């Protein structure tokens, strides 16, 4: 009666359990992913992170200078 | 015969008729570096969350 009203089967516990891991298991995978990317890109600075601005080309005036060599 | 110029004429901006090539590289400069992969593509909800210490969300 106690285990009818009170408790359920020993499945729910097992499979909730493992799903637990598996999303644990996940997390930990990708912190070390994100840790590693974060690394690759502020020493080599190919990708999208840490892209310290530049001077922008567009303010160059392309133009005679009033001098031939510029 | 000559005829003296006007007043500001000698200051137009003129064509010249040349077969001298035109220079394709008169800077000397180099290659440009290839710019970035810059990725594209769709946004997904983050991963089981910020994944930040216990948060769930």
């Amino acid at each position: 009666w106690i285990a009818r009203t009170f408790y359920d089967g020993p499945e729910k516990n097992y499979e909730k359990t493992m799903a637990i891991l598996q999303i644990e298991a996940e997390k930990a995978e990708l912190r070390l992913k994100e840790l590693e990317v974060r690394r690759l890109m502020r020493a080599r600075g190919d990708g999208p992170w840490y892209q310290y601005p530049t001077i922008d080309k567009a303010l160059i005036d392309h133009s005679p200078k009033t001098t031939p060599d510029n | 015969g000559w005829v003296r110029p006007d007043l500001g004429e000698l200051s137009k901006v003129t064509k010249v008729k040349t077969d001298r090539p035109l220079p394709e590289n008169p800077y000397h400069s180099r290659a440009r570096p290839e710019p970035n992969p810059e990725a594209e593509g769709d946004l997904k909800p983050a991963k089981h969350g910020s994944r930040l210490f216990f948060w769930t969300m």
